[PDB]
Order: structure tokens, then C-alpha cells, then sequence
């Protein structure tokens, strides 16, 4: 509708939600006090609420898991990473399958 | 995958692909979608001691990973073996979950 | 050089003739014939960094293990069965304990063994060198006199080897046991049993005494 | 014997030299790893100005008890840990350090802090323990506008930031500072009323709205039996209150004539953290002639920052200390009325690295003075009685959800050294905050008003 021809490979909000979000962040600045512009966490973890895949926990034990050389340590940041909330569009994918499951080992 | 399927051209090349993949599910949803190879660097680099400080331009590396500067390159403490232990894991990581769909490989 | 790590179980003849460059590790265990014929290889077999098993109260490695070698070492955390080091000519080895007639027709290399030794051990073992960490000081109703005997470490130097190959134990093997008789050696020395050949007494640069 | 600030992070204006190093980082990882998520670059930045008028106040905002945190917080565990400038030569930024200099200069100034108009008033709200986590609770729940009282056990407040951690550390008038502010919101504190018979969570139904449970780990470990200090032995619970009475002045209102404990001879302090090393410093300050400090487990596996363990060390204390496994202590050995030895069994890790003693193995260390390290529990029955019909898990500690803090009652909530789950000052505070916030949406569900979510 609004704008020259762009693809939008999947379409994604409109203006219902665009509506809602702008007016939030305007409370926040109106319907409220403020003193200064928070921090920001966007070009940079802070531990702020902007978060980033690499995030110092999830490094440490990495590092650690490679360094000590545990699998296991390996297998807990996977899930610090896993269970995050969805922040790329791979995280909107569950992976179900038919077939019943075979032992590793094969 | 899509596109050099439609051309039945996609049998003529290899797909690899890379952004930001650090773990097992990360690698198989990559292979389903089409790929075959992929691509790890910066955890490989954070393996090898990246704390992800961001000053990388700037030539002042903590660690010894993306800087020229001497004495700042000696606190280096990268290891082949720490590195291989990474993909290493991925690897099984990612048996793992294959098992779980009942496919062998 | 080129190591390869191994899950699971090794068959027979786990590192035959393996030369140098090359390191096996085993984390699980190994059947029988473990390192035969060792030939300046290196083989190491370690239970599971998951497994309960206390190290030194269980089999790890079979019978015949390093029959005939001349170089290399091999290191286990854990026991071996019957026959070990028959006639090694030269590989240095730590285990933790092993079946009847060890080190027999042994002659050469060197053989430390955390452990209780079974029947007739050193039978025919005209030289190398064992030590034999005892508790309970019956290495004397088990051993095989006629061609060797055995002292309390006294010169130093040997006290050194020993010390120095279990520390390469530990290492390789990151077995808590062995690490810590290490925590306590200055007791623990004192436990040992340096097993020496009759004729390799005089032959030795540095005397086993004094 | 005598104590002056150790700290090696202590700063002087000279504080400002340091502030322009820092390189005020974006999305800071210090700042992700400081548990009150205190905003580290701008802080500094602002001493950088000069203006330390701001970055007080940027610190205060996130933590009550900035000053205290500044130069207690186990820095490289925490924020400093994740300093960038660490991988430079000259090493990470001592935020710890700018935190007090910047901290100090408000003292100073005696500027007064106000509260912010209102909000749901105040039913009212009572909190046990006046440490960390309380005064972190009590000063949050005040900017949001209610009417609260806090009731301490001891004459003294401040909980372990006053009754233990050394003056050399911890300067008193530090944690009087961060109290004042507090009381400048109208929080009252009352001095002898303790968890227990007089008072009960029960009792506090009898109205009160909500209730926080600060009362920390009062208690210390066991295996001592009735062993006196006359004779000899002395817990880290018994000791570093002493040593506080004397040394630090506003703490209690007489003096304690009875002077600092007179420590003489070899002194045998056992435990790996925080407690053993500072009893360690103390002892000296005491006029002990030698201090060792005896571990069960390796040194690998000290419990203590590199930071403290430090001033042990520059201290001279010694550290027998070998092998994961506890060089236990078996007994204590007196004769003459006082304690002449100590005897203990070596230990060591096995595979399955639990540890073992070995009973064989005995050491006999000489000693005249022993003081008991290994931490600090609660036992006193009648305050866990208090406590019902609240949960507790099988660390027989009060159970709380993680992110409310909330008890099995709606109604109380825990926070701090109580929970078992974090031993540091600003996770203390951190407590208090994160509870507040949750308590302040209980009141307001009663007052039958919203809270959004957000939580600001
Ligand atoms: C020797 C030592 C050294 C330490 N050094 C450091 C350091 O360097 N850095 C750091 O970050 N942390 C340090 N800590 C830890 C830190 O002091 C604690 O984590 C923190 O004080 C816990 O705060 P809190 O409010 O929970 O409890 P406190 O334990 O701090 O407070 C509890 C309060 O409740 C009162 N109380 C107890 N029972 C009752 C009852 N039944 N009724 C009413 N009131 C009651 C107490 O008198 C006290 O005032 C140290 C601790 C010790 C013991
Ligand atoms: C420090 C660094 C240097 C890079 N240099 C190159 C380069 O020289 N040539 C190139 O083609 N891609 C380069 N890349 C990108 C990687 O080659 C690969 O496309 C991508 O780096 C992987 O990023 P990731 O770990 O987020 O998956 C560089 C990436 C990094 C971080
Ligand atoms: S802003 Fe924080 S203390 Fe300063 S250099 Fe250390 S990480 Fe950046
Ligand atoms: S309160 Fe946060 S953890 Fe302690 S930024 Fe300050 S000294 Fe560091
Ligand atoms: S930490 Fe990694 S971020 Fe770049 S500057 Fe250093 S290589």
C-alpha cells in the first residue's frame, strides 16, 4: 500500500501494531518523567535490556567449556543460548519429525 | 536452495553458509534449509579468548586476538586445541539432535 | 604427532606396533594385547570422565598387554589382567594393578604398577625396572624371587623416576588416585617396592644403593 | 596491630587519572556483570568531568549502599571481571575504587536525599534485620512512597557491613552515611526487636501488610564443641565483633574499655573465604605474633577473590594448604586451661574427587588461639518458628521464588545472605531491590491498584 515497490518477504507488523508500539515509547516520554536518555545496548552489550547472542555469560561458559574441554560444559551454554526468547527468525522453528529415534551411536 | 532447484542447476554446487551459527540446532536447521557446509568464526575466535569487547579496529586487544601491537599480542592465549575442541563438540552437538529425528546423518 | 581420541571399547591388539608419533586415547577400555609389540608409540586408556568406577578397584585392560614391546609408553588408569608386560623389552608403562605372572621374562624398560600384583610377579625378569606401590606389604607372598628382588627406594634417583612417571600418569590419564599418592608422597614413597633384576644389580651406572 | 585502609583500590582524587582511562565502553560488560546493573560508564564518565555530584548519583540510583559496595564488591568476580580494558597492559579499570571516590566526595557534600512525591502510601511494612538487604528493600520501598520500619536485633545496624567486615576495609562511617540517607526517606529503625518471641511473622499479621525477612545467617558451624574464648577458641561470629566494637567508634555508644581481644601467639584460623582471611587480618591487628590459615581444600580452591586473599598475603599469614581434601581439624587439644594444639587428619581428592581423609596422616599444629572460619547458618529454632508457616527447602533455609523473592506466603518475601544462594553485598542489595519491587505490586493489588509490569 504505502510505499514504492520493496519486497517483503514476509510480511510482518502493520499498522495496528506499528500504531501501539510508537504510542508505548511515547507514554514514556509524556505520560511519565524522564531525566536522560537511558543507556543503550544496541551497538553494545551492556547489561542493559537491548540483548545480543554474545552476552558474557554464555561466553564464559563457552570458554570455559572448550577450555576445561567438558562436553557437559559445552551442553549448558548451548542452553543458555537455547532458551532464550526468539531473537532470529531460525528461533521461530520448532524441528518435529516422524520417525521414532535412533541411538546415537548409529 | 530454492532457485538453483527451480533451474535444476542446484546439483552443480555446493551450498555453505555462515552468520552468527554457535551451535548444534543452529547447524542442522542450516542443513535443512539447504546447506552443507558451514561456517564458524567468531565463536571460533571467542573460543580462542574473543571476550566480544568490541575494539577490534582500534588495535588494543585484551586478548591478543585481532591486534598487531606487540605486547598486546602476547597475551594470546589461543589454542588449536581449544579451537578443535569447539567444532568438536558442535559435532556431536548436532548428532545428538539428528538422532532425535530418527535420522542417521 | 597424530592422536586420535577413541570412545568406546578397543578390541584386540589395541597400538600394536604402534611407533612413535603416535598417541591413542582410549576413554572407556581396551580387550586383550593392549600396546603388543609397542614400538615408540604411545597408548592411554582412562574410564569415562562420567563413570563412577573408582579407578583402582577395576579391570580396564586385558592380558598379554605390551607382550614383546621395545619403546613407546603406555598409561592406565586402572587394572590389567594376566600376563602384563610379559617380555617387554623396553616401554615404559604406569598401571593400576594386574593380574598374575607380571613382568615376566621382562628385559627392558621400566614398570610402575599402583597396585596389588598377583602371583609369580617377575618370574624370568632378567631386567628393567618395576616399582610396586604396596599397601599392605605382600608384594613379598606374591613375587618370584629367583631373579630379582626387591628393596625399599633408597638412592634418590630412582625415587625420581618413579615420582616423575606417575606425575606423566596423572597428567595423561587425570587420575585422582594416582594424584593422590602424589599429594602424599613423602608417606608414600615409603610404600613402594623397587623391583630389581639380579644381573642388571651391577650393571647399573647408578648403584640401587646407598 | 592498628587499622588502616588496606584496600589497595582506595582512591584519591588522583581517582581522576583512572576515569580517563576508562574507555566508557558501550554496552558496557561491566555494567552486565555489576548485580544492581549499576551504569559504570556513565558514572565514570562523569568523574572524568569532575562532576562527582553525578556519578553519586548515578550509582546511588542503582545501588542504596554504593559507598559500601565500592570498596567490599568482589570486583573481578563481578563487574571488573568482564572489564575490556583487561586486556591492555595496564589492566582493567578499578571500577570498585572510582565507586568510592565518587561516593566519598557525596558524603561529604551531606547532601540529603528526597523522596519522590507518592504513590499507594503505606499499609504497614516491616522488614527483620537492618543489613544490606534491608536497608536495600526498606530505601526502594520508601522512594515508592510507604511507611515502613525496620527491627533489628543489635544495638548496632548495618548487619556484617558493621559487625564484621573489618574497619581496614570498611570504614563505619561509610555504612552510617548510607544509613542516614535511608532515614532521610522516613524508614525507622528500632533497635532491640529480634525474629523470634517477641516477634513473629504472626505476630506481624496482626496488622501489617508485608513482611521482608533480612536477618542473614546469624549463626556459625559446629565442630568447636564448648570451647571457650577464655580458653581459647572463638568463632568468626564471637571475634570480628569484638574487633569491630573496639575499632570502629560510631558503631556502639560505649567504649569498649575492654580494649581490642588481646590475640597473643600462633593463631590458627580455619576456613577459604572471605570470614578466615579477614579474621586472619584481624588477628594481627590483635597482636597476634603468627597466623595461619589452615585449609581443608587445595589453594587452587580458595574461596576468597584474588583481592583478599592478597592481603593475607602481603600480611605474612601462612597457608598450609595441600590437596582438594580437608586438612580437617579433628580436635582441639587444651591443657593449662587454654588451648595449647590443634590436631587435624590430611586429606586429599581421589578420581571421583570427593574428598578423603586419611586418618593415618595427623598433624599436630601448635596454637594458643583458634578462631572458627567456616561460615555462618541458621540453627536458633525459635526464629525458624517465628518463620511459619513460610517453607523452607532442605538447606532448611526459607524458600523463595528466584525473580520475586517471594515466601510460600504472599504477603513475606526474603531476601539477602537468609536465602542461601548468593554471600556478597551487592547481590544483598540486589535482593532488596528485586523484592521491593514485587512487594510494592502485592501492597498495590491491595490498594486495588496496578503496577505495569515494566517495573521502574
Ligand atoms: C567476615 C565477613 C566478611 C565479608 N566480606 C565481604 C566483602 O568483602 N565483600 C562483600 O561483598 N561481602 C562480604 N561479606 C558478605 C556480606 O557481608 C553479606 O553478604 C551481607 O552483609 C548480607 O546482608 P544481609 O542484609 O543479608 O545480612 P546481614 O547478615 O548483613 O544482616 C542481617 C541483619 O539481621 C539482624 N538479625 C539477625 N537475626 C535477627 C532476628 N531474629 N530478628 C531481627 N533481626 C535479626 C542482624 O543483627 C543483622 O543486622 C562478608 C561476610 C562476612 C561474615
Ligand atoms: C575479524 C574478522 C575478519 C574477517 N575478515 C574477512 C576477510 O578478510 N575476508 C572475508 O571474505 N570475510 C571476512 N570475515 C567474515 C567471515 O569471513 C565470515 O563471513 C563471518 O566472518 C562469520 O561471522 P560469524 O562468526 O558471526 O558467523 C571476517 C570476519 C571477522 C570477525
Ligand atoms: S566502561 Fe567498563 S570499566 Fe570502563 S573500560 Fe572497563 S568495561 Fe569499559
Ligand atoms: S556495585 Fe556493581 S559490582 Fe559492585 S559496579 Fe559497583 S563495584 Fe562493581
Ligand atoms: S575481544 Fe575479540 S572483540 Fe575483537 S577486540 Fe578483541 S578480538
Amino acid at each position: 500500500e504505502h510505499f514504492p515497490a520493496m519486497v517483503s518477504r514476509i510480511s510482518g507488523i502493520g499498522l495496528n501494531g506499528i500504531q501501539k508500539k510508537v504510542l508505548e515509547q511515547h507514554a514514556t516520554a509524556y505520560n511519565e518523567e524522564v531525566v536522560a536518555l537511558p543507556v543503550g545496548g544496541f551497538y553494545r552489550f551492556r547489561k542493559s535490556g537491548d540483548r545480543h547472542g554474545w552476552e558474557g555469560g554464555v561466553i564464559h561458559t563457552l570458554q570455559q567449556a572448550v577450555t576445561n574441554d567438558s562436553y557437559t560444559t559445552f551442553k549448558k551454554y548451548s542452553e543458555q543460548v537455547n532458551k532464550r526468547p526468539p531473537m532470529q527468525l531460525r528461533d521461530l522453528l520448532e524441528l518435529r519429525s516422524t520417525k521414532a529415534p535412533v541411538p546415537v551411536d548409529e | 536452495h530454492q532457485v538453483l532447484t527451480l533451474n535444476r542447476l542446484r546439483h552443480r554446487v555446493r551450498l555453505r553458509t555462515d552468520g552468527g551459527l554457535k551451535t548444534g540446532r543452529d547447524i542442522v536447521i542450516a542443513a535443512m534449509l539447504g546447506a552443507e557446509e558451514f561456517g564458524i568464526g567468531t565463536a571460533s575466535l571467542i573460543a580462542m579468548g574473543c571476550i566480544m569487547v568490541r575494539q577490534c579496529h582500534s588495535n588494543t586487544c585484551p586478548v591478543g586476538v585481532c591486534v598487531q601491537d606487540d605486547k598486546l599480542r602476547q597475551k594470546f592465549v589461543g589454542t588449536p586445541e581449544k579451537v578443535v575442541n569447539l567444532f568438536t563438540f558442535l559435532a556431536e552437538e548436532v548428532r545428538e539432535i539428528l538422532a532425535g529425528l530418527g535420522f542417521r546423518s | 604427532h597424530i592422536t586420535i581420541r577413541l570412545r568406546g571399547t578397543a578390541g584386540q591388539s589395541l597400538g600394536a606396533f604402534a611407533v612413535q608419533g603416535i598417541k591413542l586415547e582410549v576413554m572407556g577400555d581396551a580387550n586383550d594385547y593392549v600396546g603388543k609389540g609397542l614400538s615408540g608409540g604411545t597408548i592411554v586408556v582412562r574410564p569415562t570422565t562420567s563413570s563412577p568406577l573408582e579407578t583402582n578397584k577395576n579391570t580396564i585392560i586385558g592380558n598379554t598387554v605390551l607382550y614383546g614391546a621395545t619403546a613407546g609408553k603406555l598409561f592406565a588408569a586402572g587394572q590389567a589382567g594376566e600376563r602384563f608386560a610379559v617380555r617387554n623389552s623396553g616401554a615404559t608403562v604406569v598401571v593400576e594393578g594386574c593380574g598374575s605372572n607380571g613382568c615376566e621374562y621382562m628385559t627392558g624398560g621400566t614398570a610402575v604398577i599402583l597396585g596389588r600384583v598377583g602371583d609369580n610377579f617377575a618370574a624370568g625378569m632378567t631386567g628393567g625396572m618395576a616399582y610396586v606401590y604396596d599397601l599392605d606389604d605382600s608384594l613379598p607372598l606374591y613375587i618370584n624371587d629367583e631373579s630379582v628382588i626387591f628393596q625399599r627406594i633408597e638412592v634418590g634417583h630412582y625415587e625420581s623416576q618413579l615420582k616423575h612417571l606417575i606425575e606423566e600418569h596423572v597428567t595423561e590419564t587425570q587420575s585422582r588416585f594416582a594424584a593422590e599418592i602424589l599429594n602424599d608422597w613423602a608417606r608414600e614413597v615409603t610404600k613402594f617396592w623397587q623391583v630389581v633384576p639380579k644381573e642388571m644389580l651391577n650393571r647399573l651406572e647408578v648403584p640401587v644403593h646407598l | 596491630q592498628d587499622f588502616a585502609e588496606i584496600y589497595a583500590r582506595f582512591s584519591d582524587e588522583r581517582a581522576n587519572e583512572q576515569a580517563n582511562r576508562c574507555s566508557q565502553c558501550g554496552v558496557p560488560f561491566c555494567q552486565v556483570h555489576c548485580p544492581v546493573s549499576n551504569n559504570i560508564p556513565d558514572w565514570l564518565k562523569l568523574t572524568s568531568e569532575g562532576r562527582l555530584e553525578e556519578a553519586y548519583e548515578v550509582s546511588q540510583a542503582t545501588n542504596n549502599f554504593p559507598e559500601i559496595c565500592g570498596r567490599i564488591c568482589p570486583q573481578d568476580r563481578l563487574c571488573e571481571g568482564n572489564c575490556v580494558i583487561e586486556q591492555s597492559t595496564h589492566g582493567a579499570v578499578t571500577i570498585g575504587s572510582v565507586e568510592k571516590y565518587i561516593n566519598d566526595t557525596a558524603w561529604d557534600q551531606g547532601w540529603v536525599k528526597p523522596r519522590t512525591p507518592s504513590r499507594e502510601l503505606g499499609l504497614s511494612v516491616g522488614v527483620i534485620g537492618a543489613g544490606p538487604a534491608g536497608l536495600a528493600a526498606a530505601e526502594e520501598l520508601r522512594a515508592k512512597g510507604y511507611e515502613v520500619h525496620v527491627y533489628d536485633r543489635y544495638d548496632r545496624m548495618g548487619g556484617l557491613l558493621v559487625y564484621g567486615i573489618p574497619g581496614f576495609k570498611l570504614e563505619k562511617s561509610v555504612v552510617e552515611r548510607r544509613v542516614k540517607l535511608l532515614a532521610d526517606a522516613g524508614v525507622i529503625y528500632h533497635p532491640n526487636f529480634e525474629v523470634g518471641r517477641d516477634a513473629s511473622l504472626p505476630e506481624l499479621r496482626r496488622k501489617h501488610v508485608a513482611v521482608l525477612v533480612a536477618t542473614g545467617v546469624y549463626k556459625a558451624r559446629d565442630i568447636k564443641a564448648p570451647g571457650s574464648g577464655l580458653g581459647n577458641i572463638v568463632a568468626a561470629l564471637d571475634y570480628l565483633t569484638t574487633s569491630n566494637k573496639v575499632s570502629l567508634g560510631d558503631t556502639v555508644e560505649a567504649y569498649e574499655n575492654g580494649s581490642l581481644n588481646a590475640a597473643g601467639k600462633h593463631v590458627v584460623v580455619l576456613g577459604g573465604g572471605d570470614t578466615a582471611m579477614d579474621c586472619v587480618r584481624t588477628a594481627i591487628r590483635q597482636g597476634a605474633t603468627s597466623v595461619k590459615c589452615l585449609y581443608r581444600r587445595d589453594r587452587k580452591n580458595m574461596p576468597g577473590s584474588q583481592r583478599e586473599v592478597a592481603h593475607a598475603e602481603e600480611e605474612g599469614v601462612e597457608f598450609i594448604w595441600q590437596a582438594a581434601p580437608e586438612g580437617f581439624t579433628g580436635d582441639t587439644v587444651v591443657t593449662g586451661v587454654r588451648a595449647v594444639r590443634i590436631h587435624l587428619g590430611v586429606a586429599d581428592a581421589t578420581g571421583r574427587q570427593t574428598p578423603q581423609v586419611i586418618e593415618g596422616s595427623e598433624f599436630t599444629v601448635q596454637a594458643d588461639l583458634v578462631i572458627k572460619a567456616l561460615g555462618f547458618e541458621p540453627e536458633d529454632l525459635p526464629n525458624a518458628f517465628d518463620e511459619p508457616e513460610l517453607k523452607v527447602t532442605r538447606w532448611g533455609t526459607l524458600l523463595v521464588d528466584h525473580r520475586t523473592k517471594m515466601t510460600n506466603m504472599d504477603g513475606v518475601f526474603a531476601a539477602g545472605d537468609i536465602v542461601r544462594g548468593a554471600s556478597l553485598v551487592v547481590w544483598a542489595i540486589r535482593d532488596g531491590r528485586d523484592a521491593a519491587e514485587g512487594i510494592h505490586a502485592y501492597a498495590k493489588a491491595k490498594a486495588e491498584a496496578p503496577v505495569a509490569v515494566a517495573a521502574e
